[PDB]
């Protein structure tokens, strides 16, 4: 329970909704890599970690075992569905806000369960498609999840930003506003 | 309301005082509840919930499954840690300090740093301030960088110098940023 | 990582058979697996280890402290142990069985009473010639005449009588085939008996 | 290359 | 124990073959291998449950594998060629990267024409009277000759029971005409018994040769007898 460094080799996820799956390796709460099950390739998050070569076959086989284990547990639990939890959404900047200087907007969505969420950025009502990137579903101690969404910015006084989070646990889509001040 | 069943597998590695204390905890979760686990300290599969009991007995009876899992402490944790020592554990990101008023308030913005360990102190003319200083919890950006905002309730007068002392493992000498009224 | 081992090893029956394997470029997460194959039959799993010595019902595996070398021990080596032994490194992405050259271990039988002789057998014309009870040192060579067929030396084992012998078969439908000149191109020892 | 921990199959299915 | 059916398969070029493999109970990973004489193990395809993660390893589009079960797996080779002739081995483990246990294998032989396929001529040779008096042991030789291809299983049967002790059979048969590509093979075996056992006329000695030739699916047009998967034996009684 208590250790200097905590690592996960790896975080194996499979749900009957898609059916979608996820395979990642974590170190001190940070995602080392994610395996693209469709393209059959390992995608690293750090440039120094790219010197190693993780076989994508490892993830595909683990998903096949997790597919077999999920179906066996539905039959055993008499179809016990996952409880939809209310997610916690918070929006903040990566560095101190300076108008005209590049910055990154971060939308932290905590306590996500089941791991099915749509995170979209909106600028003064208009949906943003340019300069967006999202991390994989990062595991938690209470076996829940958290996702982080990024937005490349050039802050302006008249430009307002909102983070639209779509989850079943929420009654209506949650929008967290960000003002450069 | 869409019905979803989630299965999880976590190959958790715990490290204390380098390689002196190494522990492996292989968790099998459905959906948010852990059903069966394998701990390195017990050296055998043990069920957490009633649903994990048929799986625990099936894996403990098989010699091939039990052999691989008991050797996973040296194969997964101890082997991967040796790879981390020259990669993730070697990662040092220099923190950026900025002082901006908010003036009764003064916030010390320590952004973009790795590892998580940090100690930030507030000073008023070489005298440390402890009573009127509030700190935000260590904010995880997700892209292998951290940030921390440390506010200070100050009553400024002419001649006062506010110094923000910051200590980080990546630094030989501490970074001090001064603010004058 | 890759494994290097001797191409062939000759060991006496009853004595312990020690098969070496070299893997200096091995990693901490890799196992030292051992498989054997009798002629073209299905490969058989023997034993595998990671750090220290392992003991199985079939054999023993001794891995060095530096893990750069390993040895397979067959305590009571019999004629059934005559196979090609493969030392493979298994770890990480390794999901396919890749066999190297291997060590082919020929356990050598114990011929207690060698008595070289060539006997002529009759059908239950046509006649066959049996070169039997000869020592393991002598080699059986193919016939100069292609109409004459000679089989390679095979070792017979009578567990009931605790006796082992080497034998070769020669036959030809040619008129007329001689039993005395059948194993001329071998060549048989000086003390070979001809009735 | 990082060596991962492998999940094993559940009986019954 | 991993099961494989059939043990041996003899087919003509252009015909389709179906190779079956039954793995160990509980094993979710199946592996398909190919092996040629005097050469290493060649990987073809592997399964994890019911899905095949690595399709690579298969020589061509003709080679296919299915595990709908997902327990028992079948490997199909359509429009078979002479180069496809090899021993097809099947392996299994509890899941991927775990200890693999192999089956007995399936020896496949693809031929240009079935005209040169012949059953073996099995003859048993009674031990020499000089040998019985000299070493107080009697050795009887069995000869299976003029068979094609080399798909034979020689077994010695004493008093209606198979014997392994005092039995020696050649591991590889010899070509009667080494110059010819479709050369007929020859195989020999020896059974050594005590002089007292052979001198008893009540004891029955039978040499069995299991030949694997053509099946019910294979067609025959030639005037000569069909070289079907048959057992050809040669018996001999004791001499007082
Ligand atoms: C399974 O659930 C149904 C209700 O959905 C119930 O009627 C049935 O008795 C349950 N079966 C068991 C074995 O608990
Ligand atoms: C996410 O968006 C898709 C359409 O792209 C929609 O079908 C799905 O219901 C959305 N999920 C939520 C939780 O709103
Ligand atoms: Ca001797």
């Amino acid at each position: 329970i208590v250790a200097d460094h905590v690592a996960s080799y790896g975080v194996n996820l499979y749900q009957s909704y898609g059916p979608s799956g996820q395979y990642t390796h974590e170190f001190d709460g940070d995602e080392q890599f994610y395996v693209d099950l469709g393209r059959k390739e390992t995608v690293w998050c750090l440039p120094v970690l790219r010197q190693f070569r993780f076989d994508p076959q490892f993830a595909l086989t683990n998903i096949a075992v997790l597919k077999h284990n999920l179906n066996s547990l539905i039959k055993r639990s008499n179809s016990t569905a996952a409880t939809n939890e209310v997610p916690e959404v918070t929006v903040f900047s990566k560095s101190p806000v300076t108008l005209g200087q590049p910055n990154i907007l971060i939308c932290l969505v905590d306590n996500i369960f089941p791991p099915v969420v749509n995170i979209t950025w909106l600028s003064n009502g208009h949906s943003v498609t340019e300069g967006v990137s999202e991390t994989s579903f990062l595991s938690k101690s209470d076996h829940s999840f958290f996702k982080i969404s990024y937005l490349t910015l050039l802050p302006s006084a008249e430009e307002s930003y909102d983070c639209k989070v779509e989850h079943w646990g929420l009654d209506k889509p949650l929008l967290k506003h960000w003002e450069p001040e | 309301s869409p019905e979803d069943f989630v299965y999880q597998f976590k190959g958790m590695c715990y490290f204390t005082n380098g390689t002196e204390r190494v522990r492996l905890v292989s968790r099998s979760i459905y959906n948010r509840e852990e059903i069966v686990r394998f701990d390195s300290d017990v050296g055998e599969f043990r069920a957490v919930t009633l649903l994990g009991l048929p799986a625990a007995e099936y894996w403990n009876s098989q010699k091939d499954i039990l052999e691989r899992k008991r050797a996973a402490v040296d194969r997964v944790c101890r082997h991967n840690y040796q790879l981390e020592l020259r990669t993730t554990l070697q990662r040092r990101v220099e923190p950026t300090v900025t002082i901006s008023p908010s003036h009764n308030l003064l916030v010390c913005s320590v952004t973009d740093f790795y590892p998580a360990q940090i100690k930030v102190r507030w000073f008023r003319n070489d005298q440390e301030e402890t009573a009127g200083v509030v700190s935000t919890p260590l904010i995880r950006n997700g892209d292998w960088t951290f940030q921390i905002l440390v506010m200070l309730e100050m009553t400024p007068q002419r001649g006062d110098v506010y110094t923000c002392h910051v200590e980080h493992p990546s630094l030989q000498s501490p970074i001090t940023v001064e603010w004058r009224a | 990582m890759k494994t290097t081992q001797p191409p062939s090893m000759d060991c006496a029956e009853g004595r312990a058979a020690n098969l070496p394997c070299n893997h200096s470029t091995i990693s901490g997460n890799e196992y030292v697996y051992w498989y054997r194959q009798i002629h073209s039959q299905g490969p058989q799993y023997i034993i595998h280890g990671l750090k220290n010595n392992e003991t199985n019902e079939m054999a023993s595996l001794i891995i060095t402290e530096d893990r750069k070398s390993s040895t397979l021990i067959l305590p009571h080596a019999t004629l059934r142990d005559t196979a090609v032994y493969y030392c493979i490194v298994w770890g990480g992405a390794t999901n396919k069985l890749i066999f190297g050259t291997g060590t082919l271990l020929a356990v050598q039988p114990n011929i207690q009473n060698p008595d070289p002789a060539v006997y002529q057998l009759r059908d239950s014309d046509k006649s066959v010639c049996l070169f039997t009870d000869f020592d393991s040192q002598t080699n059986v060579s193919q016939s100069k005449d292609s109409d004459v067929y000679i089989t390679d030396k095979c070792v017979l084992d009578m567990r009931s009588m605790d006796f082992k012998s080497n034998s070769a078969v020669a036959w030809s439908n040619k008129s007329d085939f001689a039993c005395a000149n059948a194993f001329n191109n071998s060549i048989i020892p000086e003390d070979t008996f001809f009735p | 290359a990082p060596q991962p921990e492998l999940p094993y199959p559940q009986p019954g299915s | 124990g991993v099961s494989q059916s059939p043990s041996n398969k003899v087919t003509e070029k252009g015909k389709d073959v179906e190779l079956r493999c039954d793995p160990i109970s509980g094993h979710t990973a199946l592996y398909w291998y190919r092996q040629s004489l005097g050469q290493g193990l060649e990987f073809l395809i592997y399964f994890q449950g019911n899905s095949a993660p690595d399709k690579s390893g298969l020589p061509s589009d003709r080679f296919s594998a299915e595990r709908t079960g997902g327990s028992v797996s079948t490997l199909t080779i359509q429009r078979t060629q002479q180069e496809d002739s090899a021993v097809y081995l099947c392996a299994s483990s509890v899941r991927s990267t775990d200890t693999q246990y192999f089956g007995p294998g399936t020896r496949l032989t693809v031929l240009e024409d079935l005209k040169n396929v012949f059953p073996p001529e099995v003859a048993v040779f009674e031990p020499s009277e000089a040998e019985i008096s000299h070493t107080q042991k009697a050795t009887l030789v069995c000869l299976a000759t003029g068979f094609y291809p080399d798909h034979v299983e020689l077994s010695w049967w004493v008093n209606g029971k198979e014997v392994h002790s005092g039995v020696c059979t050649d591991p590889q048969p010899l070509k009667e005409q080494p110059a010819l590509n479709d050369s007929r093979y020859a195989l020999s075996s020896r059974l050594r018994v005590s002089a007292t056992f052979w001198q008893n006329p009540r004891n029955h000695f039978r040499c069995q040769v299991q030949f694997y030739g053509l099946s019910e699916n294979d067609e025959w047009t030639q005037d000569r007898a069909k070289p079907v998967t048959q057992i050809v034996s040669a018996e001999a009684w004791g001499r007082a």
